[PDB]
RNA sequence: UGAGUGCAGGGUUCUAGAUCUGAUACAAGUCGUAACAAGGCAGCUGUAGGAGAACCUGUAGCUGGAUCA
RNA sequence: ACAGCAGCAGGCGCGAAAAUUACCGAAGCCUCCAAGAGGGCGGUAGUGAAGAGACGUGAAAACAAGUGUGUGUAAAAACCACAUGAGUAACUGGAGGUCAAGGCUGGUGCCAGCAUCCGCGGUAAUACCAGCUCCAGGAGUGUCUAUGAUGAUUGCUGCGAUUAAAAGGUCCGUAGUCGAAGAACAGUACUUGUUUGUAAUGUGGCUUAUCGAGAGCCGAAUAGAACGAGAAGAGUUCAGAGUAAGGAGCGAAGGAGGGCUAGAUUAUUGAGCAGCGAGAGGUGAAAUUUGAUGACCUGCUUAGGAGUAACAGAGGCGAAAGCGCUAGUCAAGAACGAAUCCGAUGAUCAAGGACGUAGGCUGGAGGAUCGAAGACGAUUAGAGACCGUAGUAGUUCCAGCAGUAAACGAUGCCUACGCUGUUGUGGUUAUGAGCACGGCAGAAGAGAAAUCUAGUAGGGCUUUGGGGAGAGUACGCGCGCAA
């Protein structure tokens, strides 16, 4: 394939071999619109539906705080994860939160937290981390 | 990884090789890896020969021997001490061993 | 069968890296020639006889002190004279000295050459 | 190396230098060339010719009296084969290797010789049916 | 020149479904112990039977073997 | 009856996502029968930390932002000039390592939380929650999401394939990519001149707004096309030329290479008959089991179906899978010797075609030995297994199907350049040596090492890998009687 005159055959094989990294074979030949938060959008809109826990992998000891959310834009319910100490006193059934990406290259999981692939950003409009450290009240 | 040079056997320029039967256990084994042994044993034992002095009918007499070639797989060779594991220098060196009685 | 011009260079790196200072050289065409005779004209080997054997030929040649490395590039790539620079930086160790040796309409010329009569053509080898 | 199989042998015989004119020799030029157009006429294959030459005659090479090729001589005599003398010894042994197989069926190496023998002959029939030298709907005896 | 609309078919993409069957994670549940030491019948590859389950048995092969002899 | 904001404002929805139902006889342009009329085209401001400049938040004597006049404009506001007051003006992320900066004090005790990654906390936490001091950037700083770089982890330049992931089981073969020396010839590619071909942007400059982005003027330019020129490489032809390129042929010889015909020495079983009169077999040790219907062992007769011991090897032959008794017969091949003939006929290969141990399947022949399945005897907690007794399909042959192996020297095929000693096999020999096919031991280089089919290298062509898993699995398709 390195003659002079070799181009066309040269370039049909270089082609054929990137579909060996996933990165280009994802992007060709799969799913990367399936989910709330990637390729589609930076932040979605959902309705909180029910609140829960979820125990650390091993080898931590403890239990996280966790949100089950309608999401507006899909019709799908997911789990997300609610970030600051006191946070979950903060939100209350059939609140809108909004929710966002953990930062992985795909959607992946983060730490010792199992099978979460979102957080929650805002609720009721206000900023979270106002919410929690009192700097903010609730729009009531 | 590779720990002999030879793979264990004496095979070059071949695809394959007569089998033969271990004496001990009657495993087939190839016949260019097997373990060999030769014997030459008389029939009659050093302990008799004083008697055959007196008991034969002949001038003279030679006793008759008996020959033969044995076959061994590794694991019997290895278990009835013929061979012994040995360092990694040693498993270079190449001697013929005696003729047994 | 092996390329000419690519036999005739690691017959010479071999035997100079054995510390031979002469050799002999098997299958030879015009080109070869005209790239011996270059490295000569710039004093890298000394003495040239060709042999006139009637099946191909052959070259019987003594090597100086001066030669590190020569090379062939195949395929022999079409230049423009803005390119040859940069295949100079590619293949010679030093801005100072060494030898990218071209093919053109004019014969085999080096890289400085090309600037002197305005002329690209197509790559063949190098030393240094 | 070769082309059918692994072999990379290398005997062959050495062409001279210079070729001169056999002095040494016992028959003129006009006897020579009367000599080759005799063992042609006869039927005797062009390689053949060369070695009666060498070996009776004494005349090496066959070429330093003629000033002309053995194949050449035949053409100007008009005593020209109707195939090329390489392609009638291929299509020989495609016969000699089927009328074995007729006879004895069950032989794969036989069959396995046959294949590479008839391959030998379609590359060689694309050169000469290029060079004009066979007619193009030319088909073997088969 | 033709919009619209009947009636059959196709081509695409999604979605429902009694029931069955994969995979993955299961702090540590039950039964054995197949592999790693000659791992207690040296191991492994193909093929064919058999079996709660790892697997076992015939046949040809390999050493990555416990032998460069 | 009327009606169509992907014109300008504006509203509702949808979303993570985007401004005023503002002024306009002025600037740039367009339209008419016009010393005039029209233009949401266009211009002017308002709104918003998408982007980009220049500067405030003090000095050691003495500091923005305000205000009033004038200007400015279509009218304005801002900008600039002079004159008045004065003394206002920092936050975001961090402080265990990467990575700049605290083992400080108090709470909490695998809780609550933190942490991109590695990791912290079970009562002595420089990592959580706070106080206090430090660090970094600063009118800005954190987070999420796409992409370029990191990255020689996509490799033209420039990676890999003995053991880490990775050379097709072996051949033939089309399309495709790649192809001697010598003597000559021609100009379409190739390279280059002249002329065309670029507003903005970008590039090399100079000049004016307090400065700096900004504005204004200059010069050269890509790809593409027109006409000339040069002939090294590439291309075409020739034969008083004949490759350590190929094919055809000659001579003497070598080999478990293959098909067929006709024979062979023993051995293992089975039957017949004869002799003898009590055990044989099997194991680490034993039991199933067989024997007075005479076993076992020793004779003589016979009947079958497999196989070729020892010699026999780091020996030979074959494309691989594979091939071992003796004669006769039938085709083709490899190597060697040499002054035979033809002359580029060649390398590698998608598609397509032929061979392929064993086990398996369809039909016929046959059936000694061995033995999956199945059945017992022992051993064990249990053995369905390992061991022993027995026993069927298969194991052999002819005519076919199938298409897999740790089909491995785990090392593709042609072709090169390369140190020494020793030992083989077959020819030839000036007896000094060579040519083809091997084994072995060092060296030098190489490599993560072990080691070396792995040294040197932009030679040609095909296959092939890109962190573990799921997975060589699902759906579709092609072959097969099925597997
Ligand atoms: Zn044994």
């Amino acid at each position: 394939m390195y003659g002079l005159l070799a181009a066309r055959n040269l370039k049909k094989n270089r082609h054929k071999r990137r579909y060996a990294d996933k990165d280009f074979a994802k992007k060709a030949r799969g799913d990367i619109y399936q989910n709330a938060v990637g390729y589609s959008a930076p932040h979605a809109k959902g309705i909180v539906t029910e609140k829960l826990g979820v125990e650390a992998k091993q080898p931590n000891s403890a239990i996280r705080k966790c949100v089950r959310v309608h999401i507006v834009r899909l019709n799908k319910k997911v789990i997300a994860y609610v970030p600051h100490d006191g946070g979950l006193n903060q939100i209350e059934i059939n609140d809108e939160v909004i929710v966002e990406g953990l930062g992985k290259k795909g959607c992946r999981s983060k730490g010792d937290i199992p099978g979460v692939r979102f957080r929650v950003c805002k609720v009721q409009k206000v900023s979270l981390k106002a919410l929690v450290t009192k700097k903010k009240e609730r729009p009531a | 990884t590779k720990k002999r040079s030879n793979n264990g056997r004496s095979k070059k320029n071949r695809g394959h090789t007569r089998c033969v039967r271990c004496e001990h256990c009657s495993a087939m084994v190839p016949n260019d890896k097997a373990i060999k042994k030769f014997v030459v044993r008389s029939v009659i034992d050093a302990a008799s020969l004083d008697d055959l002095k007196i008991a034969t009918i002949y001038e003279e007499y030679e006793v008759p021997k008996s020959y033969y070639k044995l076959n061994y797989c590794v694991s019997c060779a290895v278990h009835i001490k013929l061979v012994r594991v040995r360092s990694r220098w040693e498993r270079k060196i190449r001697k013929e061993q005696r003729v047994s009685a | 069968m092996m390329d000419k011009l690519a036999n005739l260079c690691i017959t010479i790196n071999n035997a100079n890296r054995a510390q031979k200072r002469s050799v002999v050289i098997r299958r030879i065409s015009k080109v070869c020639r005209l790239f011996l005779e270059s490295m000569q004209k710039h004093g890298y080997i000394t003495d040239i006889v060709y042999i006139d054997d009637h099946r191909e030929g052959k070259a019987v040649v003594g090597l100086s002190g001066r030669l590190n490395r020569c090379g062939a590039i195949c395929p022999r790539y079409d230049v423009e004279l803005k390119d040859v620079e940069r295949y100079r930086a590619n293949l010679l160790p030093s801005r100072g000295f060494g030898h990218l040796i071209v093919t053109s309409s004019k014969g085999l010329i080096d890289h400085r050459e090309c600037i002197q009569h305005n002329t690209g053509g197509k790559i063949l080898g190098y030393f240094y | 190396a070769r082309m059918y199989s692994n072999g990379k042998g290398q005997s062959k015989s050495v062409t001279p230098y210079n070729l001169t004119y056999p002095t040494y020799i016992k028959h003129s030029k006009e006897e020579i060339v009367d000599v080759i157009l005799n063992l042609a006429r006869k039927g005797t294959p062009p390689s053949q010719i060369g070695n009666i030459l060498r070996d009776n005659y004494g005349v090496g090479k066959s070429f330093a009296v003629t000033k002309t090729k053995i194949l050449t001589l035949l053409k100007i005599a008009g005593l020209k084969p109707v195939i090329p003398e390489d392609l009638n010894n291929i299509v020989k042994k495609c016969v000699n290797i089927k009328a074995h197989l007729a006879k004895y069926t069950n032989d794969k190496s036989s069959k396995y010789q046959l294949i590479q023998m008839q391959s030998c002959l379609y590359r060689v029939a694309r050169y000469y049916k290029s060079k004009n030298e066979l007619p193009a709907g030319w088909k073997p005896p088969f």
